[PDB]
């Protein structure tokens, strides 16, 4: 009676299979989706047909399925912080993690200890680690070759995407976005407007901040010298956020002393406003007509229905404050901007700022047919920006397909020469690891990958530090010529994130499972 | 080799389902296709031929079998003919797939090679097909009529024809647009008369009455579109009235009737003299005091239209959408030079107004029949009058039937494979013996030998052109041209468009993963 | 009655059962033995996952049905009190003895034959510590080596980053709360909290109470230096009870009416606090914007939604008293601190109340900085068994040199002194230097060594080269001799871990039967 | 070239199996006697070898341990071209007995 | 071991001609090792008599001579010393009487 | 596919497959030709035996009762 109704325990036997099982089952699920050529995969919830739909993102597989597994559960949870910090690598990292587990299971088997092998991995991180950053690339001038690196990095993020086909068009969309950015690289200046119509090439831009949101009734298209108040609270009517409290109605009399009420309450609030000596006032909360026209007779910029992050990010292109109340006046900064002009761009009104204080923000307008197409679109341009805006922050470029991860597996191999023993074999699983990478990525294409693969080896071997995979043509190419290239911040938290995560697995050896509730 | 994993199962799994729908659906093809019997759970029983009502009655669970049934409803939107002939084409692609897949070769492969034949492919239909003038109604009518006598309705194809010719030809610029929107263009019937009774309306025709008011014209009239509902005083939340008398009792009916007209009051200082009340159930969308009121105020009561109704109303007229009073205003009206309604003999009271005096281009058309069956194939007639003409508007081309087209692609693919390297090639000449399935199964219903019609038709392409085909009026080998029996290009270059991307979706699926 | 469907258990076959329950206790905690010991994962019931090493954590969340495993997970409650750390030293020689006892009982010996064999070579290791034992504060109080000795424990934790800066405030912070002299360190005085953001460096000590509770309104003064703190269970407002006032307003002629006794309230009981003479005034609940502005005005401090037990803390902290109501305040019933701060969280709206002493007291509280919730949980811990280090050498500063020195030292003494003891609890004394030897046997093997050869070379080296004990180099540092690697583990823990684990191993093998009634 | 460079890694891997199994019969950890030798041959010291007496790593010419390279040499012919005789096998016809 | 990582290398969808391919090119590569390592002895025949007994109590080991191993690496090289021809072993008698130790082994 | 289609695309003349990874294709410059009688009866004889089995639908053998 040690661990029955519900509660049960594995041993170190069943343990150590049940750990990498888990964890090595994940990494292939989303293996194939890694490269340009990845395969897609349905996903289609149990009880409901609706939940229908193909993707070929290892980030999107990862999120939607549920997972029981502790083992695999540390593996999705580090591949979601790449996803929601990085952006990019979320694949890289669940196949890198689970294809270390995978050798370290066949290490296991020659009676090497776990902690025999996270020593290797540490020393061969460490090498690997090097090895990009002496093969790494910056470029503090010639703007130009940085512009276009920023090209390429954005070809390799939006591969395997919706916009792959016209990649074209949206790297010059990112890349000025971020380029137009030119400093800190805080992505709430990149605003991105979704609307409905247009093919995926009718995406326009504007540099000007421009807004996602129409404004009133009949508001002025163009004010000069408008001074920004952004607040957050009832502005339409009564009773705002409240539930339970009712008012009697014996006549229409009564509804007339609510509108004379209501116009009141309207009245004092806009006068509030206007004591700050405004020009442009901004309410998350709907602004109804009748403050509209107080609000209009003033010439204020009634803008009304704004959003969580409209109120985020407004303030600090305009350099203005929050300030959701609005009791006393003069005691809240107002923020800078030249002109509020309308712009109808899909057949709706938007709010297009210029001259702001820090004006270098942006705006890129997308284009589709639905809101689906948008919303993938938004996905995968977002995790363009995230890896672009870091590669602002850090110039250091590397090259990708599979240069970069061969690179660092000859590293480790070199590193196994000077090393003692048991260290050496579980080093030489840490490389073969990397090249399952490269590997992976060609036998989604289709061509020979035991060919291209080891042919990059005999290169890397002797010199040659940019031979990669030219999925293009099936081949080996130098991967700077054909415009092939990853950032080294990603690059780098792909290596450490997969092998902090394979190293938490290894020092697992037996889970326990309560009785479940 | 070992294969441990084996994830080419769900392949298999997947091209196998996806080859039963089109096993099914393969033999409805054609005018002489065998039809089908489907059985309805509660008892009920029925025959029919058309493809697409075989596949939505078919219950299909599998996701890539879906994928088929989902593609055909993508080739009635775009083409609206050729429904069956995609999911035949698919099957068949799918069916050669398996052979190659067990030679080695990677679904990418197969999936970028697929591509290049149906740019070939394109490039092969578009040269064989035969150019036509738009602004030309003479090609447009012969073509419909041809075409609807393979249809239902053979007899009475002369009449709405050319009743939609005029109707596209009225709303749509000639040889000068290239976009048609079908929904521009309404279509209402009712019981009585005959189906040589009809009028194309320029304006617009509705279906519904404006009782009970009694005002029945307003000339000049500024439509607008209001969805909230006007009636007296009503709360969701818990409440009560209060009554200390019948003084209490009748002044709430003059405080219930200011509540009415108080909405009423801002309506009609915009100038709205007809007012649109979208469809409503969940509560009275138009009280019995609401009518005198707008009578009063001689607005026309149009109440209970349905939104896609509405949608017509709305291009055609500039109407917008209001979902509150105190959001009504002038600049979302529409514009009306005489509205009423007309109620003939077997027209109905219909709700005619001309005169929309807007930037649009729509028409309506008017319809009458002895039974609801004899409206309802004329609707249905005119459907695909309008596709097949949609089809000239966006390629103003033609080319022959009876698999023709089938042929000269499988025949000069096979040759454009010749020239190519690697693996291209025997999945391109894989692509090109599949469309063989088209014309052998037209042959297989006809009564013919399948092979030695197509084997046969493959020589006379390779000498002649696409004019060769299967003629089964007459049962046997004849020249299409000759035979007026031809279909627009977009049918035959869509249908290869879309069952390519599904084939290719389909081949692209390594495994399905069940959430929650 | 319930007789039916009893289960029962009995013989010589219910022992073994026993040890075959105390094995699986044994076996699956000696695998997270040492620094380099493997992890466990817990499958919360909620739903939950962590990871850890800890051999309390993992007695205490191990649910086990069996009961001689549960006396097993018992013993946890009392070891940590005094060990802290190596609770797994316990388990493993309590389990290595009855692996070593199932030889004996096949010889056809009793059971409590073999617990007086047990209970006689305890007292010779025991006995054995005492002699190679060495001091490191005699008969001088200083700071300098203690704090080493605690940077060498968090080391085996995963916040061995930051491990140098924390050992510094567990010394000051235990010297605080009691003399070195008295010798008598309360756990119940210390405190450890913390809150995600920053880093394990940020981690400082705070003589007196901390709780995460804002004051009335951001315009208060932000320096409460002043020894004067009231502790109220209302605000100073009109009196409202404890969950909802419902005011019942008809019309504007009750609206001016309650509107001036509340206004009179509002200035009476504010202007109160001066009149007691305190400058913070602590409520458990909030603060009207009537009332900020008149503390405002009076420069009058307040804390807001104070919870239930920070309440109490406080009192004791700054010694003043729970006042029921305003009525009650008098000079005695006010807190002593030096000076009270706002302290915020880079962008978070935390801002704990932190009140300083601004001298030598008798409570700290130790705040925990950190990027993960889990890593400042583990973190907590990591400072319990500091206290029990820092403790036990208070207690206490003779010390046994660790990494398996001592139990391989004993191990020797064990197995001369058997031979003097012509009775058959000579076999069981010779089973407990073989189990002695389980706990470096188990550190070798966990770091990926050989363990007999290991074991066997340290043991000659014990004999041969020196007479000084040599541990086990598990860090795969340089080598031997843990003495210059300052691995040393106290002296009272190694006794209760001994005496501890034979009454673990005496307390199962007297018990020959369990009976328990099943579901009729 | 490309798959030619995982058939000679296998050659290899089987050569470095001779020393494992010598120094697992002996009782020795051959994991560490073989992997040291390797990292040694691989940085000069082109006479390391096993020790079966002391059970470490010593170097052969000063211990006194040598073999004939005419043996050696036809140790490793014989090995390939026996292991290439099976390995072109594909199909084996057993005919009927007598 | 050639032919048990020949086994895993024909699952992994590699020919056995290429591999084949691969120990030919191997074998060359190993052969070129040996004779860089290999140290023959032109001069220096005292060396040279010293590696022979090398070689006689490397072939010797793992037997029954054991005991005596030492005696027989003198018996072995100081009968080849003697011959100085050809291998042929026929020149060179065997004699099997009991009696004695392996160390009583005469010349 | 790709020497089929050096045999149209890049040349002509027919070329055959390196099998013994010589320098490249065109076995007439690696001297590897064989006789044109050779060809025709490989065809013909390999031919003839597929019409004798095609041929031939009833394998009638008498069993032991
Ligand atoms: N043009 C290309 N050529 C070769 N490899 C590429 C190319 N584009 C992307 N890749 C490879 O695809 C892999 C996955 O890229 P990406 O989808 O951005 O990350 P993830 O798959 O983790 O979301 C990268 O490791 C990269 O080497
Ligand atoms: N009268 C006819 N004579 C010969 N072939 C025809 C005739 N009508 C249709 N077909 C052929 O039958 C096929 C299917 O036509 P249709 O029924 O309009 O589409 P679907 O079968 O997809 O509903 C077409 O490819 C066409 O070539
Ligand atoms: N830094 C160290 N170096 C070598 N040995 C150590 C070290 N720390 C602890 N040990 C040894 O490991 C055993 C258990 O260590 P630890 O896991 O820290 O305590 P516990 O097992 O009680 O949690 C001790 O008996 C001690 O001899």
């Amino acid at each position: 009676n040690i661990f029955k109704a519900g509660a049960d325990e594995e041993r170190a036997e069943t343990a150590r299979l049940t750990s990498f099982i888990g964890a090595i089952a994940i990494g292939d699920l989303v293996k194939s989706t890694l490269g340009p050529k990845g395969m897609d995969k349905i996903l289609l919830s149990s009880g409901r047909d609706a939940s229908l739909m193909v993707t070929n993102d290892g980030a999107t597989i990862l999120k939607n399925i549920g997972v029981d597994n502790p083992a695999a559960k540390v593996l999705v949870d580090m591949s979601r912080v790449q996803d929601d910090e990085v952006g990019d690598g979320t694949t890289s990292v669940t196949v890198l993690a689970a294809e270390l587990l995978r050798e370290a299971e066949s290490l296991i088997a020659k009676k090497i200890h776990p902690q025999t092998i996270i020593a290797g991995w540490r020393e061969a991180t460490k090498a690997a680690r090097e090895a990009l950053l002496s093969s790494a690339v910056d470029h503090g001038s010639d703007e130009v070759k940085f512009r276009q690196d920023l090209m390429n990095i954005a070809g390799t993020t939006l591969s395997s995407k919706l916009l792959t086909h016209h990649k074209d068009h949206f790297t010059k969309l990112a890349v000025e976005a971020v380029l137009r950015l030119k400093g800190s690289g805080n992505l709430e200046a990149i605003h991105i407007i979704k609307k409905l119509g247009g093919s995926l090439a009718d995406s326009y831009l504007d540099e000007g901040f421009l807004l996602d949101k129409k404004i009133g009734v009949n508001q002025p298209k163009r004010i000069e010298n408008a001074k920004i108040l952004i607040a957050n609270t009832g502005m339409d009517t009564d009773k705002i956020k409240i539930f339970g409290s009712r008012v009697r109605v014996d006549s229409t009399a009564k509804v007339a002393e609510i509108e004379h009420a209501e116009k009141e309450k309207m009245k004092e609030k806009v006068e509030r406003i206007l004591k700050h000596g405004i020009n442009c006032f901004i309410n998350r909360q709907l602004i109804y007509n009748y403050p509209e026209q107080l609000f209009g007779a003033a010439g204020v910029m009634a803008i009304e229905h704004a959003d969580f992050a409209g109120v985020e990010r407004l303030a600090l292109v305009t350099g203005g404050e929050i300030a959701s109340t609005f009791d006393h006046p003069e005691l809240v900064k107002l923020g800078s901007c030249k002109l509020i002009e309308e712009v109808m761009i899909g057949e709706d009104k938007l709010i297009h700022f210029s001259g702001v204080a820090l004006g270098e923000a942006c705006t890129i307008v997308l284009r589709g047919a639905t809101q689906q197409i948008l919303d993938e679109a938004e996905r995968s341009l977002h995790d363009a920006l995230c890896v672009l805006a870091q590669t602002v922050k850090d110039s250091r470029t590397v090259y990708g397909g599979g240069c970069s991860e061969m690179l660092m597996a000859h590293a480790v191999t070199q590193l196994a020469n000077r090393t003692p023993g048991k260290e050496a074999v579980a080093m030489e699983s840490y490389a073969k690891a990397l090249r399952m990478l490269p590997t992976i990525i060609a036998d989604n294409a289709g061509y020979d990958s035991a060919d291209l693969v080891a042919q990059l080896r005999a290169a890397h071997s002797e010199g040659n530090t940019t031979a990669g995979l030219d999925m293009r043509e099936g081949t080996i190419g130098d991967m700077a010529i054909l415009g092939i290239t990853e950032s080294f911040q990603v690059k780098r938290q792909v290596l450490l994130s997969a092998a902090e995560a394979a190293e938490v697995i290894l020092r697992v050896d037996n889970i326990i499972k309560a009785a479940p509730r | 080799y070992q294969d441990r994993d084996k994830p080419a199962q769900i392949r298999f799994s997947n091209i196998s389902a996806a080859k039963a729908v089109a096993d099914a659906i393969r033999t409805s093809l054609g005018p002489k296709g065998m039809d089908k019997m489907i059985q309805d759970g509660k008892g009920d029983v029925t025959i029919t031929n058309d493809g697409a009502t075989i596949l939505k009655q078919m219950q299909v669970l599998h996701p890539a079998a879906r994928m088929l049934v989902e593609l055909s409803k993508a080739q009635d939107i775009e083409a609206g003919d050729g429904t069956t002939s995609v999911v035949i084409i698919a099957g068949s692609l799918l069916d050669s797939c398996t052979k190659l897949l067990q030679k080695g070769i990677h679904p990418t492969i197969i999936s970028e090679s697929f591509q290049k034949a149906l740019e070939k492919g394109i490039e092969i239909l578009t040269d064989m097909s035969r150019p036509v003038e738009l602004s030309d109604r003479e090609t447009l009518l012969n073509s419909a009529t041809t075409s609807l006598n393979s249809k239902v309705v053979s007899q009475y194809s002369s009449l709405l024809s050319p009743m939609s010719v005029n109707a596209v030809m009225k709303v749509i610029d000639p040889a000068t647009a290239t976009s048609v929107d079908l929904r521009d263009i309404k279509i209402v019937k009712k019981l009585g008369g005959t189906i040589d009774d009809c009028e194309l309306v320029e304006g617009l025709v509705l279906t519904q009455k404006v009782s009970n008011s009694g005002i029945t014209r307003v000339e000049k009239a500024k439509i607008g579109l209001i969805q909230f509902c006007l009636s007296a005083p009503k709360t969701d939340m818990d409440n009560q009235i209060v009554v200390s008398d019948y003084a209490q009792m009748d002044r709430v009916l003059r405080e219930e009737r200011a509540y009415i007209l108080n909405l009423v009051k801002q309506i009609k200082k915009t100038g709205c003299n007809v007012l649109l009340i979208q469809k409503s159930i969940l509560r009275d969308a138009l009280s019995d005091l609401a009518l005198h009121f707008l009578n009063k105020m001689k607005i026309m009561v149009i109440k209970d239209i349905e939104r896609e109704d509405i949608e017509f109303i709305c291009k055609t007229i500039g109407t917008k959408p209001v979902a509150h009073i105190d959001q009504f205003t002038a600049d979302m009206l529409g514009s009306a030079e005489l509205a009423e309604e007309v109620n003939l003999n077997g027209s109905g009271k219909l709700l005619k107004i001309t005169g929309c005096a807007s930037p649009g281009k729509t028409v309506t058309i008017v319809v009458r029949g002895s039974n609801k069956l004899v409206i309802e194939e004329a609707e249905r007639s005119i459907h695909d009058a309008l596709c097949v003409i949609r089809c000239l508007v966006k390629k103003r081309a033609l080319i022959a039937g009876g698999g023709a087209p089938e042929i000269e692609l499988a025949l000069r693919l096979t040759e454009y494979s010749r020239t190519l390297s690697g693996m291209e090639s025997y999945c391109v000449r894989a692509f090109a013996d599949a469309m063989e399935v088209i014309p052998s199964t037209l042959a297989e219903n006809a009564g013919l030998n399948p092979i030695s019609t197509v084997t046969e038709l493959r020589n006379r392409h390779a000498q002649g052109e696409k004019t060769a085909g299967i003629n089964v009026r007459k049962g046997g080998i004849s020249n299409i041209l000759e035979e007026l029996v031809v279909q627009p290009l977009l049918v035959s270059v869509s249908a290869l468009t879309l069952a390519t991307e599904t084939v290719r979706s389909i081949l692209k699926i390594d495994d399905v993963v069940n959430t929650r | 009655k319930d007789q039916d469907r009893k289960s029962r258990l009995m013989g010589l076959e219910a022992l073994k059962s026993h040890i075959m329950a105390a094995k699986a206790v044994a076996n699956t905690m000696r695998t997270s033995l040492g620094p380099n010991g493997l992890d466990k994962m817990m499958v919360d019931k909620d739903g939950d996952v962590t990871v850890t090493n800890d051999g309390a954590t993992i007695l205490s969340m191990m649910d086990v049905d069996h009961q001689i495993a549960k006396l097993m997970v018992e013993l946890s409650k009392s070891q940590d009190d005094e060990i802290g750390d190596g609770t797994t030293g316990v388990v493993v020689l309590a389990g290595a003895l009855l692996e070593e006892a199932e030889q004996l009982l096949d010889r056809g010996i009793h059971p409590i034959r073999i617990a007086d064999g047990y209970e006689q070579a305890a007292r010779v290791a025991i006995e054995h510590l005492d002699k190679i034992s060495d001091s490191v504060l005699v008969d001088i109080k200083d700071t300098e080596p203690l704090i080493q000795t605690a940077k060498t424990t968090l080391g085996s934790k995963v916040v061995n980053s930051c491990h140098r800066q924390m050992a510094e405030i567990a010394v000051n912070a235990v010297l605080t709360v009691a003399d070195m002299e008295r010798r008598d360190v309360d756990f119940e005085l210390i405190k450890v909290e913390g809150k995600v953001g920053g880093r394990l460096e940020d981690t400082k000590l705070i003589k007196g109470v901390i709780v995460d509770k804002d004051f009335s309104h951001p315009q208060m003064p932000k320096k409460v230096e002043d020894a004067k703190i009231a502790i109220l269970t209302c605000p100073f407002e009109p009196p409202k009870p404890k969950t909802k006032h419902k005011l019942d307003v008809t019309s504007v002629e009750d609206y001016k009416a309650l509107q001036k006794y509340e206004k009179e309230k509002f200035e009476e009981m504010i202007q109160q606090i001066k009149e007691t003479g305190a400058n913070l005034a602590i409520c458990q609940w909030g603060f009207d914007d009537e009332a900020n502005h008149l503390l405002l005005q009076n420069n009058l401090p307040a804390v807001r939604w104070v919870g239930g037990p920070e309440i109490e803390l406080i009192a004791i902290a700054t010694g003043g008293r729970i006042v029921p109501r305003f009525s009650e305040l008098t000079a005695e019933k006010l807190g002593f601190a030096g000076l009270v701060q706002e302290i915020s969280f880079g962008t978070t709206k935390d801002k704990m109340l932190v009140i300083e002493q601004c001298k030598n007291s008798r409570a700290v509280t130790i705040f925990i900085r950190g990027g993960n919730k889990m890593i400042i949980e583990e973190a907590k811990r990591s400072l319990h068994d500091a206290l029990c280090v820092i403790r036990n050498l208070i207690r206490d500063n003779r010390v046994v040199y660790g990494g398996g020195a001592a139990e391989i030292s004993c191990a020797l003494a064990v197995s001369q002194e058997a031979d003097k003891c012509p009775t058959l609890e000579q076999y069981a004394m010779r089973a407990f230097a073989d189990a002695l030897e389980v706990i470096p046997m188990a550190l070798s093997e966990n770091s990926g060594m050989n363990p007999i050869q290991t074991m066997t070379e340290v043991r000659a080296r014990q004999v041969k080269e020196m007479n000084p004990a040599l541990g086990i180099d598990c860090l795969h540092k340089g080598t031997n001799d843990m003495k210059q690697q300052h691995v040393i583990e106290t002296l009272i823990g190694k006794k209760q871990q001994i005496s501890l684990a034979t009454q673990m191993v005496r307390m199962i093998l007297k018990i020959d039967d369990i009976r328990k009634p099943g579901e009729s």
